């Protein structure tokens, strides 16, 4: 027969892949980007004030953070209602912000002897062995008095330059405008960003009753060792009260749903293990499916951990004129939207295993598969000199262009020179005698020298194999 | 006399590279 078995193995999969899809189709709605659109906009594209021109994201001096946080910030934080804060009379302001200064100590660092005379003080790096935790300044409050990480409930960022920590000095704004403009103007008059600060951290939340989604705000602005400033931002949609409507309801008998076929899925790769054969893993279609269910397993137990703790929520909501810490949410959010979208990228491109219907695509496939070794033969020989030009171009550009500042960048802009996208208009003036040669080298040899070598190697396997199928039917 | 430091963030590169080709090395070989 053999029907039996490659028909099964389909209707038993097109049921996943629509389960999957409907999912796919309920977390990304088309009501998330417009709120995240504007709040930017409101929040990181207006001057800092009606004189000046300097917005959020183009912050260049220690002197415009404090022109922006009395300024553009509590300009967009607090409005009056036409007490409590309506953003846009629709975006309820819950809580009050948190803002929050890491910082290093004088002397963490050594000045030569030689010159120790002029210089009289200096500040190292950010690094948790050397960071402050001392009173500072007037010593009345909790902005000057450090505080553990456990007593904030706080963790890591990752920022653009270092690895910061939760624990620090914060100081906790009011409910209204009159009040945090004072606060905020102790704390410039009692100088609280000194040469000493690394960075400084602003959080707050929205809610938005008419579609059932809060949004929470963290704003971050560092200032290296080595002066200046780099401001970066994060705006997360979360959604935290779900079970509210039929469709919900529907959605969670989908996860329900999904959570039977992945067991299924595990059962039925299970059995074909030790009651089958075993170690058959030059396959590549069974070292994909263990890919998915692992990926599956993994997003289950993501969900089930994020979902289970939600006492923040709670919390808050018994009292409700503290800072609603909804950080860690927005942390787990993120990395449940990369594992779905890696798992639904790798369930779609499982379905080549089931199009092979007629001789056409038979051969497409064979010619696929025949050329895969000469291929991966020839890309490591491609990709070894490309990683040697990605790593001259780091040594010798990576200090003042900016596109090779790393060398991921360097791959990067490597690859945008493959696409055409980039011109060499700023790399001569980096260097003058090895600007162009740089781009002409790299160009000649690798867009018709070592690239057409890839369209031959196609083109003449697929030539063999169609000469080979054909020969093949030419003795019935 | 056993300490266990810890104090510093960063790495040591020349130690890496030192067993990096001495590990190619063996391999090809
Ligand atoms: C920090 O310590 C150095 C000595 O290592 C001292 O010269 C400097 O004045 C101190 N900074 C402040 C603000 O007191
Ligand atoms: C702390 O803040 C209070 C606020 O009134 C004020 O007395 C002063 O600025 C600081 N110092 C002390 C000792 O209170
Ligand atoms: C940290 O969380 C606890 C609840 O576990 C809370 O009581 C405390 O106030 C939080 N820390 C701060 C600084 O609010």
């Amino acid at each position: 027969k053999y029907l039996k078995s490659v028909l099964r193995e389909l209707v038993t999969y097109l049921l996943f892949l629509i389960v999957l899809c409907i999912l796919t189709y309920g977390m990304m709605s088309s009501n998330v980007y417009y709120y995240t659109r504007m709040m930017s906009q409101l929040f990181l594209d207006t001057p800092v004030s009606k004189t000046e021109k300097t917005n959020f994201k183009t912050l260049s001096s220690m002197e415009d953070f404090w022109k922006f946080t009395e300024g553009s910030l509590l300009d967009g934080l607090y409005w009056k209602m036409q007490n409590r804060s309506f953003i846009f009379y629709e975006n309820l302001l819950l809580g009050v912000p948190r803002i929050r200064q890491l910082r290093v100590r004088n002397g963490s660092c050594s000045i030569p002897q030689d010159l120790r005379d002029e210089i009289k003080e200096c500040y190292d790096v950010y690094s948790v062995s050397s960071e402050d935790r001392a009173p500072f300044g007037p010593r009345n409050g909790t902005a000057w008095i450090y505080t553990s990480e456990k007593d904030l409930n706080g963790s890591s960022h990752w920022g653009i330059i270092a690895t910061y920590s939760g624990a620090g000095y914060y100081l906790d704004l009011s409910r209204t405008r009159e009040e945090t403009a004072a606060q905020v103007a102790s704390l410039k008059k009692n100088v609280w960003l000194d040469r000493g600060t690394r960075a400084t951290f602003i959080d707050f939340s929205v809610y938005n009753a008419n579609i059932n989604l809060f949004c929470v705000v963290r704003l971050l602005v560092e200032f290296p060792a080595t002066g200046g400033v780099i401001p970066s931002w994060q705006f997360q949609p979360l959604k935290l009260i779900r079970y509210v409507t039929t469709f919900d309801f529907f959605l969670a008998a989908c996860e329900i749903i999904f959570c039977f076929f992945i067991f299924y899925y595990v059962v039925e790769e299970i059995l074909e293990i030790r009651i089958h054969k075993l170690h058959y893993f030059r396959s590549f279609w069974n070292c994909l499916d263990v890919v998915i269910v692992v990926l599956s397993v993994v997003a289950i137990g993501i969900n089930i951990y994020r979902t289970s703790n939600v006492e923040v929520l709670l919390q808050f909501l018994e009292d409700q004129n503290t800072f609603p810490n909804f950080e860690h949410l927005a942390y787990w959010q993120i990395q449940f939207n990369n594992i779905a979208a890696v798992t639904v990228f790798f369930v779609w491109i499982k379905l080549f295993k089931f199009i092979n219907f007629n001789r056409t695509m038979s051969q497409l496939s064979t010619t696929m598969s025949r050329c895969a070794k000469d291929l991966f033969g020839f890309a490591i020989m491609f990709f070894i000199i490309f990683l040697a030009y990605a790593q001259l171009a780091y040594l010798v550009f990576g200090t003042q262009v900016d596109d090779f500042s790393t060398f991921q960048e360097c791959i990067f802009t490597q690859f945008r020179i493959i696409l055409g996208d980039i011109n060499f208009a700023e790399i001569e003036e980096a260097n003058r005698v090895l600007g162009p040669i740089y781009f002409t080298t790299f160009v000649f040899f690798m867009f018709f020298i070592l690239l057409n070598m890839f369209l031959a190697i196609i083109n003449d396997t697929y030539s063999e194999v169609k000469s080979d199928l054909a020969q093949q039917k030419a003795e019935m | 006399r056993f300490v266990f430091p810890e104090p510093t963030a960063d790495v040591n590169y020349i130690v890496m590279l030192t067993c990096a080709v001495c590990l190619v090395t063996y391999m090809v070989m």
